[PDB]
């Protein structure tokens, strides 16, 4: 006779993400040539590394001005892709479609004031477990880097990926481990006649930044 | 109540020219004139049909209205065979405002070709004249063009002068009809004038900048008024925004020093709150009070039915910065009460400023009505002391008597300010004069007022019998401000037992009659004149009525015909002043 | 090449499954991120 | 790491700058071909549905990541729940054609029907952003507003009608899904997240026992 | 660069018979490609020709950068613009063109100014948003930081859905100049600063000559 086959139950339903191709309906079409077009990108994280985008601060500006008082905290925000400061970066607009990440986030700090304005800054990483620091002297016991302005006007610091698990969530739910990865605290050590300057700050992905498990929550 | 209605000054123009759409007084430096706006009047300007003109109407002697030449030219050209402007139907004279030697008229529908593409945008324009000088003032005619700019501004839709000689100009079409308030000092308007420059920049210009798109189609600058509200002497800017707040209507008040923002708001949808505004201190506290008109307001009656009557909101300015807002409703349905609001100054010279409100489409045959409201301590007396009626019938567009009006000007030097009313629908303009107010201190004394029937003191000639008599005594004293006769003759009337077909129980001795008249002639500001006479009771057996009090009535009438002056302006007696008083007398037992 | 967690290949010829490319005559943002200056730029002490 | 701020040269730093070590990473989930190869739901018209990819909701995964590239290529796969037979017609074909059975027509087979459709545009690559001649730009003016405003949409350009793979027509199309095959992308464009009102965009994640 | 505030990074650029020297340079940014793709295609039948007289700088004014301008102030210049040179007589002569751009933006105010400009070449810019300005560095860009430079030089190829373009109905590139940090005139800074562009087309190819009413 013919070949016996057992049509199994639970198989063959449409799955919107199955590794199967549809049946052809129309054949032998040749595309117009498109080899060597400018601007090809194959991976979304290749563009997130070669192209930093601005952060967002109080008043909706990409810069933080040099304050002259007993306070020296410029920015201090949750190390979270869902943070408010990160909300307009390409790295956080691309991470909203994934549930977990891993690796390093780079922050680019470009100083803008005139040639006679001078300042010294400090960026630290407060891991989760206790409150974040409020002065630079208390934050000097963290992982920090300190730079000052000169001929070279940009400094780049890599937020280290410390965590208990290998992956962390890109969303945030409640006060919980995976959604608070600590803080990142920007201080101003000194300044000389730098009143009202701007320190524009960018952000991008590190060498080992990773982002996996696609998802579709909402709101492009 | 003191306005002359018998023979008021009438002025007319070409039919269809809208003579009376705008009116004002013109007092230079020592003759007095009248300014009437006729925005549809044909001019001799080269190839311009209905350019509109403003007429200076001679009040002295004859009723001649000589037109005023602000601009005799036609449409200037941008290039060869490319007109720059369109003065045809520009509605020049739609708004006329004068201050001493300075006359400002405007053309809200003046269109202008851009300095780029060939457009036709109604930026509006104005012409300022200072005696021999005459410049052009088009603040909306600028580089900012086309709807979102000042292209459809129609600058000059409403105008007003401040006390520091600064012009306030309104344009309801700027920035997609958000509207715009523009203020320039009269100094720079002429000083920075340039006949070859179409967009003049003024160094000291105050203006409302463009706002968010949700403020579009609000019509700021629809109407304007000036007055101080922050207590620094400088006139501030009051303007109606009738489409603001989703057609609820608003009224903005800006600082007259830096265009810094009070804000009024309406209670009813599409009632056109802000169609007209006026600022005058109504309660004598030297604080400018805000008057806002909403002619389309609907009210409910005892039958609970909606009826469009119109409404004016009287906001008294308190030193607290707050306002004491009182709402005054219209009287006739669909008459649009509150279309025009005109401060009159102290019309009756009583100590408080007065104001006039019009229902242009009211009265019999839609002629028009103007209501006169007097001010007092508590605020504005809500009851009108006078009702001015139109006297002309319709042709196509209704007479619109009261659509525009102007007051607060003593044009005849009688010490009392007058009023102009424009009825453009019939191309007429009317000047009402204010008659001099005479306050009168009338007096009446009856002594003794308790009559003893058996007293029998005063003898009576002709008979040996004596009668119970007593004294009646009346006094007059009158005085008034402004120009008025120093002699005043009155007609005094006296009646005994006024309460009584019935028998009068008292009569005058030297006449034997209950009635007595006395031609009395007192002097203005002079002493109190007082004539007395003897009245007597009837005999006890002549009447049974002994319980009813005998009322003594005094009444007086002024001779208006002989009190007239030069033109025949007859004075009037003060309102709320009793034209007659009465005392009584009792009998005992 | 794209979405596969399985490899069941095709009944049909490539000439019917897809549209065929033509040659005339990972490119940019992969060379641009790989040319990223990673090393420290100063004179590192300690 | 210091550097010239405005060189526009990509400058990466690492955790070796302060004693760490860069770990290895797997990046298969952000590959353009991998991530764009899903079915995405599209709101269908009643009968006729021109198969444009810019008809996808922009807030979706495939919608938002497609609009992150100026130019794109892909073959298309379609899933359709319809009533009656479903006809396809290639790019540039008249509407009257949707009625003829000789064109690729799939007879009704429950519950749905998935077809592999080629690339039939005259263009070497399609576009998400089309601007024939539009911007000044200089932060565009308020000049056209109110009524003229809602008409003013096209004072510029942007029209995906020309860039159409084709159309489908059934008596009643109930559900429609697109799947991009062999997706190539060029010239990346902005991609935005949800702007939070708090200091951080909190949300409700699935909650097991512990 | 140099040991002092004084600055010597010389860069010269010759397009045609027109040069341009800068002493405060950061380098040229290449966007999306270093070379060109295939000019000869199956859509012009080999009737395409290169016009070498059209490849030379032309100048244009962008905007005044004043201290009152805050973050997000844009200036959009759609390329190709209205050109009165020989490159302009190509859109009236030929129906199809293709070319890259060599864009050099200048903002001269002394090094005692603060502030920062971001000049970027954006393809197919139909609409920009306030939040999308935060990700404007996804495009070929350079910053103009008055303490360090006055010039931003950006070279960029031809992009489109077609191999040749009809520039009378399509503007593929757009030069956007954005304020990322407002200007400051501290004590010695220049009060305002004018921004100019010095653009030059590259590899211009034309095809299909139209009739002439001459
Ligand atoms: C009886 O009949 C005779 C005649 O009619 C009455 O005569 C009157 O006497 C009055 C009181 O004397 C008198 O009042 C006026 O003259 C007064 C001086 O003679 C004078 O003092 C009064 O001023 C004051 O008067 C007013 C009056 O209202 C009082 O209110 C004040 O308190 C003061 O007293 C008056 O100027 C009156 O003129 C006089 N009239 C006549 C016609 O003779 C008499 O009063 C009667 N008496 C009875 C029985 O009632
Ligand atoms: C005190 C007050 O609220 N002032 C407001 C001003 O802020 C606003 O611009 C305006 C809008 O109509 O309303 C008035
Ligand atoms: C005392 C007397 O004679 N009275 C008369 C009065 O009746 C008349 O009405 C008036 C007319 O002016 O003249 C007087
Ligand atoms: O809603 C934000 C907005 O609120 C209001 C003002 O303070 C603006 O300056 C600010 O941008
Ligand atoms: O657009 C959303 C944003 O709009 C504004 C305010 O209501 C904010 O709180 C809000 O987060
Ligand atoms: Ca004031
Ligand atoms: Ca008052
Ligand atoms: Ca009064
Ligand atoms: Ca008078």
């Amino acid at each position: 006779g013919i070949f016996p086959v057992a049509c199994s139950d639970g198989y063959g339903g449409l799955v919107t993400t199955d590794p199967k191709t549809a049946d052809p309906a129309y054949g032998k079409v040749f595309n117009p040539p498109r080899n060597m077009l400018p601007g090809r990108f194959t991976n979304f994280l290749d563009v997130a590394e070669a192209c930093p985008t601005f952060l967002r601060f109080e008043g909706d500006v990409p810069y933080v001005t040099t304050k002259t008082d007993s306070d020296r905290i410029l920015a201090q925000f949750d190390l979270s892709l869902a943070a408010k400061h990160m909300s307009n970066t390409f790295l956080a607009g691309l991470a909203q479609y994934y549930t977990q990440y891993s690796g390093t986030i780079n922050l680019h700090f470009m100083f803008t004031g005139p040639t006679d304005a001078k300042a010294r800054y400090m960026i630290a990483y407060a891991p989760p477990g206790m409150e974040p620091p409020k002065t630079p002297e208390a934050a000097a016991h963290c992982i920090h880097a300190e730079w000052d302005t000169g001929l070279n006007s940009k400094f780049t610091f890599s937020i280290p990926y410390l965590s208990a698990a290998d992956y962390a969530y890109t969303a945030s739910d409640t006060a919980e481990t995976t959604n608070v990865q600590g803080w990142v605290c920007l201080f101003q050590i000194t300044h000389g006649k730098a009143d009202g300057d701007a320190l524009v700050v960018l952000a991008s992905a590190g060498k080992d930044f990773e982002l996996r498990l696609p998802v579709d929550a909402r709101t492009q | 109540f003191n306005l002359d209605v018998d023979s008021p000054a009438e002025y007319s123009g070409p039919e269809g020219s809208y003579f009376g759409f705008a009116v004002d007084f013109f007092v230079p430096s020592s003759r007095m004139f009248l300014l009437v706006g006729a925005p549809k009047a044909n001019t001799t300007q080269p190839g311009i049909v209905e350019g509109g003109q403003v007429l200076k109407c001679d009040w002295s002697s004859t009723r001649r209205c000589q037109p005023i030449e602000f601009d005799a030219t036609g449409n200037r050209d941008y290039a060869k065979d490319d007109p720059l402007e369109f003065k045809s139907h520009q509605w020049f004279g739609a708004s006329v405002r004068s201050k001493q030697d300075k006359i400002l008229a405007c053309a809200p529908l003046y269109h202008w070709r851009t300095e780029m593409k060939q457009e036709r945008e109604p930026v509006g324009t104005c012409f300022l004249q200072d005696g021999t000088k005459t410049v052009e003032y088009a603040p909306c005619r600028s580089q900012d063009i086309d709807a979102d700019g000042q292209g459809f501004c129609q600058g000059g839709f409403s105008i007003d002068f401040t006390k520091a000689d600064r012009v306030l100009l309104g344009g309801p079409g700027s920035f997609y009809w958000q509207g715009q308030l523009i203020s320039d000092q009269v100094a720079e308007i002429v000083s920075k004038y340039d006949p070859n420059v179409y967009s003049i920049k003024y160094n000291n210009q105050l203006a409302t900048r463009t706002a968010q798109a949700i403020f579009d189609d609000s019509y700021l600058g629809y109407s304007v008024a000036v007055g101080d509200f922050n207590g620094d002497g400088i006139d501030d800017f009051v303007s109606g925004v009738p489409r603001a707040a989703r057609t609820l209507g608003m009224v903005y008040i800006y600082d007259g020093k830096n265009m810094s923002s009070y804000n009024f708001t309406g209670e009813q949808m599409a009632a056109y709150f802000g169609f007209s505004v006026a600022a005058t201190d109504i309660n004598g506290d030297d604080y400018a009070d805000v008057f806002i008109g909403a002619p389309l307001f609907m009210d409910r009656g005892s039958d609970g039915k909606l009826q469009e009557v119109g409404q004016v909101s009287v906001s008294l300015q308190r030193a607290s910065g707050d306002f004491q807002t009182t709402k005054l409703n219209g009287f006739e349905v669909f008459a649009r009460f509150g279309s025009a609001i005109a401060p009159l100054g102290d019309l009756d010279q009583d100590g408080f400023n007065d104001i006039a409100i019009a229902a242009p489409y009211g009265g019999e045959d839609k002629k028009g009505i103007v209501y006169i409201f007097n001010g007092r301590s508590t605020g504005l007396n809500a009851v009108p002391s006078q009702i001015l009626e139109g006297q002309w019938a319709a042709r196509s567009c209704p007479p619109s008597f009261g659509y525009s009006m102007k007051g607060a000007t003593d044009i005849d030097k009688n010490g009392y300010p007058d009023l102009i009313v424009g009825a453009f629908g019939v191309d007429r303009a009317i000047l009402y004069r204010a008659r001099p107010v005479i306050t009168v201190n009338a007096g009446l004394e009856v002594y003794p007022s308790i009559l003893n029937q058996d007293n029998k003191t005063c003898s009576l000639p002709g008979t040996a019998l004596k009668v119970s008599c007593f004294n009646v005594r009346f006094c007059l004293k009158a005085d008034g401000k402004g120009v008025l006769p120093r002699k005043l003759n009155f007609q005094v009337e006296l009646l005994l037992d006024k309460l009584k077909g019935a028998i009068r129980r008292a009569l005058f001795l030297y006449s034997r009659s209950p009635s007595h008249s006395k031609n009395m002639t007192i002097s203005r500001g002079g002493l109190m004149q007082c004539e007395e006479l003897i009245a007597y009771l009837r005999d006890e057996s002549e009447f049974r009525d002994k319980l009813t009090p005998i009322t003594i009535f005094m009444e007086y009438r002024l001779d208006y015909r002989t009190a007239a002056d030069t033109t025949g302006l007859q004075p009037i007696l003060n309102q709320f002043t009793p034209a007659n008083i009465s005392r009584q007398a009792h009998i005992l037992l | 090449s794209g979405n596969t967690g399985s490899i069941i290949n095709n009944y049909y010829m490539q000439q019917y499954q897809n549209s065929m490319d033509t040659q005339l005559g990972n490119d940019w943002f992969s060379k641009l991120a790989s040319s990223a200056f990673s090393g420290l730029f100063g004179a590192l002490l300690a | 790491t210091t550097s010239a701020g405005e060189s526009a040269d990509p400058v990466t730093a690492t955790v070796e700058n302060y004693g760490g070590e860069t770990q290895v990473q797997r990046r298969q989930h952000t590959d353009v071909s991998f991530i764009l190869d899903r079915f995405v739901k599209v709101t269908p018209k009643d009968q006729i549905n021109v198969l444009d990819l810019m008809q996808t909701p922009a807030h979706t995964l495939v919608g938002a990541l497609l609009r992150t590239a100026t130019y794109y290529f892909a073959d298309l796969e379609v899933a359709v729940k319809h009533e009656g037979n479903l006809t396809w017609v290639p790019n540039g074909a008249p509407e009257t054609a949707l009625d003829n059975t000789t064109n690729p027509t799939a007879y009704h087979k429950a519950p749905l029907t998935r077809l592999a459709l080629p690339y039939t545009a005259p263009h070497r690559v399609l576009a998400t952003v089309y601007n024939g001649n539009c911007k000044y730009g200089e932060s565009h003016t308020t000049n056209v507003r109110g009524d003229l405003q809602v008409l003013a949409q096209k004072v510029a350009r942007t029209l995906p009608t020309s860039f159409n793979y084709g159309a489908i027509k059934a008596t009643r199309v109930t559900e429609l899904l697109y799947r991009m095959k062999r997706a190539e992308t060029y010239c990346p464009r902005p991609l935005l997240a949800i702007h939070p009102s708090e200091a951080r965009h909190k949300q409700k994640i699935v909650a097991p026992v512990k | 660069e140099e040991t002092t505030l004084l600055e010597d990074r010389i860069l010269t650029t010759r397009n045609g018979h027109t040069t341009s020297t800068t002493q405060s340079s950061v380098g040229v940014t290449y966007g999306y490609a270093t070379t060109e793709d295939f000019v000869s295609g199956p859509n012009t039948s080999g009737l395409e020709t290169r016009v070498v007289q059209a490849e030379r700088f032309f100048k244009t004014h962008l905007f005044d950068w004043v201290t009152s301008d805050s973050f997000g102030r844009c200036h959009l210049l759609e390329l190709p613009t209205d050109h009165k040179g020989v490159y302009g007589s190509l859109t009236d002569s030929y129906a199809y063109m293709r070319n890259g751009w060599d864009v050099e933006v200048t903002a001269v105010g002394n090094q005692f100014n603060g502030g920062c400009l971001l000049v970027a070449m954006v393809p197919e810019l139909c609409s920009i948003n306030k939040r999308e300005l935060y990700q404007l560095t996804l495009f070929p860009h350079q910053f103009i930081n008055p303490r360090t430079n006055m010039t931003a030089h950006i070279t960029v190829p031809f992009v489109g859905v077609n191999r040749y373009d009809q520039y009378k109905v399509h503007k593929p590139w757009t030069l956007v100049v954005m304020v990322v940090a407002p200007l400051t005139v501290n004590t010695e800074g220049a009060p305002q600063i004018k921004v100019y562009a010095n653009i030059a087309p590259t590899n211009v190819h034309v095809a299909g000559e139209f009739p002439s009413k001459e």
